[PDB]
């Protein structure tokens, strides 16, 4: 909505710089926010579901990195 | 040294002032709505004629229902394209009126709703019969609230205002009587009466308004007239907030000062309730009292008058200052309890007749009330 | 005759209504920041927009749904840690094709690749 | 940060905030830059958008005087 | 509901008694503040003063605090408790 | 009688204040 | 020049006891 864009230009850049990258076409940024977005749904998908099987109405960083966990990808220092 | 900082007297009626009062009002005339989002509610006709009923005014006075204006005499005022595409025009054909929809203003800020034609009727209708009963005798006070459509103009619809019914009424004044005096409490600027009766020094049309960036822009105070119509068109500029005593000292002064140098023979007083506090769209500080102060204090000249209502954004501050100053004309202060109506709901959480003023800033000082109405008194010399 | 609305009004005038100085050359800053964003530890995407992305994405899943503070961290640790894997991808597929600069079909080829499209 | 002296009445009514009814508005001419109250020139308005407020003590620049 | 909006002024008066309380402890607990302070119980509970007792107490208390500070001539009348308080910031040096 | 009416200019240059507001005074003595 | 049975006090303040009195008024 409108926070898909607040993901901006430069922030992407400052990603693509932590990820070594040195040149960037102008049509990264807007795809590049919908592989984000994509990414987004499906994680908090299953954070949620998660969340409403506790009988619970709000998520958790326990909850995310074990939605994390179900996708594959652990995090550290966020609880579990 | 013209300006005095009085408090707000009570309202006391005069028991030798009686008045025959004749009240217009069309059961349709709240059946029409401006739109969805739209401020401008023909429906606080009805809620403010059921606190008349409910009240028990109606025995104090003759209900009569006008008949509706037909096209050409509309065209007492507008130009005959003008009220020919007021009854054509439908929010269906819209489309097919994209021309005049900006030469006539109509279609955003007068939007086009399909009882637009019969809504104009009914309030010019009104305004006319309520003059023409005045002309004849048979009433001392004509109330119509379903009109007051001061911002109307030849060929334009501006304000939410389509017909001039006001135009129409003090038109059908002046075949009867010389000298015409509009009163105009409306917070807006009464553009399109002023601007009718610009030149002319049959008619003195007098304006209590906000004059800032501040709709309609016209109103200036040396907006005094033109031509033989020279000092005859008073314009009263205020700021926000004018509370009841500050209101009653501008406009009590002022008024008298017409009476006793324009020596009007009917008097048009253009009550409208967005000068109450709480409005939509109004920026002033009148309570219901300091509303109909001014009705009270027009009713003490004896001039034949012709009482109708114009703007009022919030429905139940202007129904229920609508219904204590027509409970006013009638020589009776109506009590402070609301009896039983249709609309009761609206008027929470206290459920009374008073509409209760904001405490904000009064930011009309003396000095500049001074001066306003030093400038008005001075151009008022010339109207003996 | 093709015809079109524009204005979008059917009145006009609707707001009169009642209602000498060093340059580096195009390339020299960016390896010098590419460190920069490299030894630094901070989230790249800020707190208050990805906060706000964040609960505008997740309300259409479940009506008011609240996140702990240390949740949406954990989410913004997660997405920047997704997108510079998904990144450095990029610039092996980018510099792959004899190239510096990369191009959207060097992600949507290495998303391909990876099995997620 | 000195005080907006008015032109026309020499004094800069402040107000106290105890009673703020005491205190008179002030404007600044867009050209000059002179200040003067909103009572001391007849005006009830700031003028904050449209034209730029002239105060009186500039000279006009067009004027209509009468043949006779 | 009770004043009809018209207490609106009270509605800060734990914020500002508490400004007050503050105001009156570094009233005592400041140097060059409380000798003024002492300065005028030696005025008030010593009556019968003429007026040049009123100037040497003015740059008594004028020496106490810096050159560059404000003085404020806070006079009060048993007769009405009307303080006419006045402003010789810098004037009387 | 004299010493006001040779006196009239400087005093009301005085009074004025801003060099720019006696500018425009003349401006509008002249324009008389 | 004496001032017998004084009815006008005055006292000499900084900006502490001068704050202090307006926040009390
Ligand atoms: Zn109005
Ligand atoms: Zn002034
Ligand atoms: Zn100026």
């Amino acid at each position: 909505r409108d926070n898909i864009q607040g993901i901006t230009k430069p922030a992407i850049r400052r990603l693509a710089r932590r990820g070594g990258v040195k040149r960037i076409s102008g049509l990264i940024y807007e795809e590049t926010r919908g592989v984000l977005k994509v990414f987004l749904e499906n994680v908090i998908r299953d954070a949620v579901t998660y969340t409403e099987h506790a009988k619970r109405k709000t998520v958790t960083a326990m909850d995310v990195v074990y939605a994390l966990k179900r996708q594959g990808r652990t995090l550290y220092g966020f609880g579990g | 040294m013209v300006y005095e900082a009085t408090p707000f007297d009570p309202i006391t009626v005069k028991p030798s002032d009686k008045r025959r009062v004749a009240y217009f009002y069309d059961a349709d005339v709240g059946n029409y709505a401006y739109g969805a989002g739209h401020p401008m509610k023909p429906h606080r006709i009805r809620m403010a004629h059921s606190l008349i009923m409910n009240y028990g005014l109606y025995k104090k006075m003759e209900i009569y229902r006008a008949k509706p204006a037909t096209k050409q005499e509309m065209c007492q005022f507008h130009t005959d394209e003008y009220i020919d595409f007021l009854s054509r025009v439908t929010p269906d054909n819209l489309e097919m009126f994209k021309r005049e929809s900006v030469k006539f203003n109509v279609g955003d800020d007068c939007p086009v709703f399909d009882g637009l034609y019969e809504y104009c009727s009914i309030s010019g209708g009104g305004s006319m019969e309520g003059a023409a009963r005045l002309n004849r005798g048979k009433c001392d006070v004509a109330v119509n609230y379903a009109g007051g459509l001061h911002h109307a103009k030849k060929s334009e619809a501006s304000g939410f205002c389509y017909l001039n019914d006001i135009v129409l009424g003090i038109i059908e004044l002046l075949r009867y009587h010389p000298r015409v005096l509009y009163i105009d409490i409306d917070v807006h600027h009464g553009d399109g009466v002023e601007e009718a009766f610009y030149t002319t020094d049959r008619v003195m049309t007098c304006s209590f308004h906000k004059y800032g960036e501040f709709f309609p822009g016209t109103g200036e105070l040396r907006d005094i007239g033109v031509g033989a119509g020279k000092n005859y068109a008073v314009n009263v500029p205020l700021r926000d907030g004018i509370d009841d005593a500050t209101y009653r000292s501008v406009f009590e002064p002022v008024i008298k000062k017409i009476m006793e140098w324009y020596q009007p023979s009917a008097v048009v007083l253009q009550c409208g309730g967005d000068s109450l506090s709480g409005d939509r769209l109004g920026c002033f500080n009148l309570s219901m009292e300091g509303h109909a102060n001014c009705v009270n204090y027009v009713k003490s000249f004896g001039i034949p008058m012709m009482v109708v209502g114009g703007g009022g954004y919030t429905m139940r501050n202007v129904a229920r200052t609508w219904c204590f100053e027509t409970g006013l004309l009638n020589n009776v202060v109506l009590d402070k309890d609301l009896p039983y109506n249709e609309y009761y709901e609206y008027y929470g959480p206290d459920y009374k007749l008073s509409v209760r003023p904001s405490n904000m800033f009064n930011v009309n000082t003396p000095e500049y009330l001074d001066k306003v109405m030093t400038n008005i008194f001075a151009n008022l010399e010339n109207t003996k | 005759a093709r015809t079109k609305q524009t204005a979008r009004k059917s009145t006009g005038g609707k707001a009169p209504r009642k209602q000498k100085p060093h340059r580096y050359r195009p390339g020299t800053v960016a390896l010098r920041e590419i460190r920069r964003y490299q030894k630094s530890t901070e989230l790249l995407i800020r707190k208050l927009p990805f906060q706000r992305l964040v609960r505008e994405i997740a309300q259409d899943f479940k009506t008011d749904l609240r996140f702990q503070s240390s949740a949406v961290m954990a989410l913004q640790e997660a997405s920047e840690a997704y997108l510079v894997a998904l990144f450095e991808d990029t610039n092996l597929a980018a510099i792959h094709a004899k190239r510096v600069t990369i191009m959207p079909k060097d992600i949507q080829l290495a998303r391909r690749i990876r099995g997620e499209r | 940060g000195k005080f907006l002296i008015c032109y026309k009445c020499n004094q800069t009514r402040l107000g106290s905030w105890s009673h703020p009814e005491n205190s008179r508005l002030i404007m600044t001419c867009d050209y000059c830059q002179t200040p003067w109250h909103l009572d001391c020139v007849p005006r009830a308005s700031f003028k904050n958008l449209g034209s730029k407020w002239k105060c009186p003590l500039h000279s006009p620049t067009k004027v209509y005087k009468k043949i006779h | 509901q009770a004043y009809n909006n018209k207490a609106f002024k009270l509605y800060t008066i734990d914020k500002v008694t508490q400004s007050l309380v503050k105001h009156a402890h570094t009233l005592m607990t400041d140097a060059k503040t409380a000798e003024i302070m002492a300065l005028f119980v030696k005025d008030r509970n010593a009556s019968t003063t003429s007026a040049k007792d009123q100037i040497i107490y003015r740059l008594q208390v004028r020496s106490h605090m810096s050159n560059t500070e404000n003085m404020f001539r806070i006079e009060f009348d048993k007769r009405t408790l009307h303080v006419s308080i006045q402003y010789i910031a810098l004037d009387d040096l | 009688s004299l010493n006001e009416e040779v006196t009239f200019f400087e005093k009301a240059k005085r009074y004025i204040g801003n060099k720019h507001l006696y500018t425009e005074f003349l401006k509008i003595l002249n324009l008389y | 020049g004496i001032i017998q049975n004084r009815s006008i006090f005055n006292l000499f303040a900084n900006t502490n006891i001068y704050i202090f009195f307006r926040h009390w008024t």
